[PDB]
RNA sequence: UUGGCGGAAAGGCCUUGGGUGCUUGCUGGCGAAUUGCAAUGUCAUUUUGCGUGGGGAUAAAUCAUUUGUAUACGACUUAGA
RNA sequence: GCCCUGAAAAUGGAUGGCGCUCAAGCGUGUUACCUAUACUCUACCGUCAGGGUUGAUAUGAUGCCCUGACGAGUAGGCAGGCGUGGAGGUCAGUGACGAAGCCUAGACCGUAAGGUCGGGUCGAACGGCCUCUAGUGCAGAUCUUGGUGGUAGUAGCAAAUA
RNA sequence: GGAAUACUGCCAGCUGGGACUGAGGACUGCGACGUAAGUCAAGGAUGCUGGCAUAAUGGUUAUAUGCCGCCCGUCUUGAAA
RNA sequence: GAAAUUGUUGAAAGGGAAGGGCAUUUGAUCAGACA
């Protein structure tokens, strides 16, 4: 059909953070449809992936990904705390995101 | 953060090892080391501290 | 004499390991998982598809069968991490299995007898597949998430 | 959820909706403001004026080109109240700028559009009534805004064309609901509605 | 080809640079410990260098490993390679700076035939 | 392809006729495997350059000279086949 | 009680800013939530304390190992280390098949003082270890001597008729 | 007159989801389940499986982005002054 | 034949200083193990 996704988009909105101070360590995700912390309980240890372009094709392909995962919930709006391998770039903050279904429990 | 009742790292201020470079002396102490280690008797604890010494606390007898 | 030798050099002997108690112990699958379960694909190259599942392997990992006929997808293995268990089942008494295990899918073109045990146990799925409408062209179709849809209520 | 949103300004408090629409653009969404000159301010006409004229007389001593700059316009009005919410000393708060769109009226591109509104943002849903409130539009005349009465005659224009094309689309909607209600009453409708639809 | 050892985990990889040794050409990178009365450095107010410190120490296990899970041992002669040969799985054999190019030639044969690794085998090679 | 409408930044909207591809409204028959138990698994739009061939059109500005309605220097304002 | 009058200062202006009016104000009550180098658990470094272990046939009893607690710091004290010129001993040490020195967003070791290697340049001496010794470590002193900048193709090179 | 429920407290009642950690390295101890042999979640992680074997991970360096960072030395109760 | 300072070439950045700390993206560059 005209559509193929198998993932929840999500948005990296910035770091943990103190009102002076940030931990680049952490990121907060929102997930669409998501306004309550008892509904982000179904997101946790979903896998996450930033996908993005370059100019130069390194393994065969000119698309690379920074994989993560949803750890705990943040807030009483349904935001939630992820982290990955490799931190996500600040340049990132409002980038889109995807969060799998995978490792399921259904 | 602790509220300390004493001074921390502090040495304990009495000598475990003698302070000459005498090689004699120190198998003397390695003697009594042992000695002090496996018989329980009270001798051997107060000779091995007394190999410690300086000049001035062995005076002559 | 660039360098002063040591006096003393570790020993070259490796130690061995200190027993370990950790004993491998049977896995318990989620209650959904059921044979004849109707599974759909998360991950990997059949993502989207709906299978049929049918046995548990030794392995910690799930037969399935597509049916090939129906939607292409053969006899293959996947991850119970990776699929999402619906309501809807299909009866499997009649279907023989007993022949798949760990050892049938060792890695080491297509195969004769992999194309002809698929026809065998397709045939039995088959039957059993029509005596509910709209259930051939349901796993003929591939699972799509459309806008609006919220993982976190929908129930399969 | 849409790539583009299109905010009516009509009847929203300029805080309220300020607020909330700078953090949309801070998470990346885009976002277009019309008809800015139809917003609304708590407090009666007087005592906003006031304030802007207390506004005025903020300027560079040595050089008033330096100083702060009075727009009169109410979509730059709105503007300022925006950007004061928003980091625009840096990289980040530059961009969330550049999503931003903000007119007076409802300009050709966006005049056959969906508008939404911001309900925590309405004045209607927030005010006490009874409460004074002024609109942007009469205190930016009284301010030195000289394209009121422009942007009237255009709007007028735009609403008759926009109040021809609703008469057709209702005679349409008629017409599709009549055959729908014929359609129904059959076998498929009766499975329909067992599943909900 | 060594011991097996746990994983090398380096506290702090980053060089300590001298304060202000990037402002003046005359200070230099080798680290000093500012001692001014006002020094924001000495004082550890936020978002200033760091300073070296007894709890940057690495694991003891892993202490003077390189990467190769050896320890460099510097070799000048064939005798002093030979001190080796019975410890080929916890030392490797580095040729000082100033042994000729013919000297190193022998050094590599005889390292060969002991199975003693050589952490610096290209140099002086006239290929 | 026919016609009408749209100037606030219209660059879009509506309509007529025919040709052509598909149709899951309904019933059939073939094909898929092996990417090996997951790895974005590559399906979007930005700009620009080099070579093919199908059309289109064949200029100015500056320096130098000159003028004084101009002018510290630049600039400005005039003239010259 | 809240609000208002009483309530006048000099560059333009500050509940931190925007802005806010059944508040995003004031009084009060109930919950959820956010985050310090603090608290709890774990690993690693060091310090201190209490202990175990000489029995050859394998090298450090100042060794190896077990257990618990602790870690701010100017003036100042003490301890363990790094580097420099020279001296005794030793490695029958390195070197014209290239010593020393110098250059090197190249590699490795150490918490650090520093040490090691490769490449380039170069041409005659130099290093490791155990000890001895001192005219032994610089960013400052309107420090000493020498060298070099920005200012800057800038100020200016216009008295005495040509 | 007989119950229910709320509130507070207790259980050496059961069970689902998520995150961080794997220090030690022959045996020795205390227990559990067992008629027995033995087994075990009992003084610290193992089992199975895939891809890649190189700039892929990683290091260095330049740059970009988020947050943070006032000029050192000196006298002083007090120095970015 | 070092440094200050300077020319040429190559690379990179630059909206009222420059330089720094933590983290990662991008570019360039590089060692280690293939038992
Ligand atoms: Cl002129
Ligand atoms: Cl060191
Ligand atoms: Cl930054
Ligand atoms: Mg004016
Ligand atoms: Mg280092
Ligand atoms: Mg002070
Ligand atoms: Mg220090
Ligand atoms: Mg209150
Ligand atoms: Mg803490
Ligand atoms: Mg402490
Ligand atoms: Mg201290
Ligand atoms: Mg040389
Ligand atoms: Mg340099
Ligand atoms: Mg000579
Ligand atoms: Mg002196
Ligand atoms: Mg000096
Ligand atoms: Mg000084
Ligand atoms: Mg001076
Ligand atoms: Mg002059
Ligand atoms: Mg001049
Ligand atoms: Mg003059
Ligand atoms: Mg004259
Ligand atoms: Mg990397
Ligand atoms: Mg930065
Ligand atoms: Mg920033
Ligand atoms: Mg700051
Ligand atoms: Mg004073
Ligand atoms: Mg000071
Ligand atoms: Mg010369
Ligand atoms: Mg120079």
């Amino acid at each position: 059909a005209e559509s193929h996704r198998l993932y929840v988009k999500g948005k990296h909105l910035s770091y943990q953070r103190s009102k002076r101070v940030n931990n680049p360590n952490v990121s907060l995700i929102k997930i669409e449809g998501v306004a309550t912390p008892q509904d982000a309980q179904f997101y946790l240890g979903k896998r996450i992936a930033y996908v993005y372009r370059a100019s130069k094709e390194v393994r065969g392909s000119k698309i690379r990904v920074m994989w993560g995962k949803v750890t705990r919930t943040h807030g009483n709006s349904g935001v939630v705390r992820a982290t990955f391998r490799n931190n996500l770039p600040a340049k990132t903050f409002g980038a889109s995101v995807r969060i799998f279904l995978y490792p399921s429990n259904i | 953060g602790i509220d300390h009742t004493s001074k921390q790292h502090k040495r304990s201020g009495h000598r475990t090892a003698p302070k000459s470079d005498n090689v004699y002396l120190k198998l003397l102490v390695k003697l009594y080391t042992f000695l002090a280690r496996r018989t329980d008797a009270p001798f051997n604890k107060v000779v091995l501290k007394a190999l410690f010494l300086s000049k001035i606390n062995r005076p002559p007898v | 004499s660039a360098q002063k030798a040591p006096k003393w050099y570790p020993s070259e002997d490796v130690a061995a390991l200190k027993k370990t108690r950790k004993a491998a112990r049977p896995q318990k699958l989620r209650a959904s998982l059921v044979p004849g379960t109707v599974l759909i694909l998360l991950a990997g190259r059949f993502r989207g598809k709906r299978v049929v599942y049918l046995k548990h392997l030794e392995d910690n990992t799930l037969l399935i069968s597509g049916p090939f006929k129906v939607n292409g997808v053969p006899l293959r293995r996947v991850n119970a991490r990776y699929v999402i268990a619906t309501s809807t089942k299909v009866s499997v008494e009649g279907v023989n299995v007993e022949k798949f295990n760990v050892e049938y899918f060792a890695k080491e073109e297509i195969k004769a007898e992999r194309v002809e045990d698929q026809k065998v146990v397709d045939k039995a799925l088959i039957a059993e597949i029509k005596k509910t409408p709209l259930l051939k062209q349901y796993l003929s179709a591939s699972f799509s998430l459309k806008n609006g849809d919220k993982p976190h209520m929908l129930k399969f | 959820v849409e790539p583009v949103v299109v905010i009516d300004g009509k009847g929203h408090l300029v805080g309220r909706l300020a607020s909330v629409v700078a953090k949309q653009l801070l998470n990346g969404q885009k976002i277009v403001v019309v008809r800015a000159e139809e917003l609304n301010i708590s407090g009666e006409f007087f005592r906003n004026k006031l304030k802007y004229h207390d506004f005025l007389r903020k300027a560079t001593a040595f050089n008033k080109t330096r100083g702060p700059f009075h727009f009169r316009a109410p979509s730059r009005i709105f503007y300022k109240a925006l950007r004061g919410m928003v980091s625009h000393k840096t990289a980040r708060g530059k961009a969330a700028l550049e999503r931003l769109k903000v007119f007076e009226g409802i300009p050709p591109p966006y005049d056959k559009k969906k508008r939404v509104v911001v309900p925590q943002a309405l004045r209607v849903l927030r005010l006490k009534p009874g409460r004074k409130y002024t609109t942007l539009g009469k205190l930016s005349t009284s301010v030195g805004w000289k394209y009121e009465d422009v942007v009237a005659k255009l709007e007028a224009k735009r609403k008759v064309s926009s109040a021809e094309y609703y008469a057709k689309k209702r005679a349409f909607t008629k017409k599709v609901a009549s055959a729908n209600a014929t359609a129904a009453e059959s076998d498929v409708a009766k499975q329909l509605a067992a599943l909900g639809y | 080809a060594s011991l097996p050892h746990p994983k090398i985990v380096k506290k702090h990889t980053k060089k300590f640079k001298r304060h202000h040794s990037d402002r003046y050409h005359r200070v230099a990178e080798n680290w000093r410990k500012q001692k001014g009365i006002d020094s924001v450095v000495r004082r550890r107010f936020r978002g200033n260098i760091s300073q070296p410190k007894i709890g940057y120490g690495s694991n003891k296990k892993t202490k003077f490993l390189s990467p190769s899970g050896h320890k460099t041992f510097l070799v000048a002669n064939v005798k002093d390679l030979e001190t080796l040969t019975m410890h080929t799985k916890t030392y490797a054999a580095e040729i000082a700076h100033n042994i000729s190019a013919k000297n190193r030639v022998v050094i590599l044969a005889r390292a060969k035939a002991l199975g003693i690794k050589v952490t610096n085998p290209k140099g002086r090679l006239a290929l």
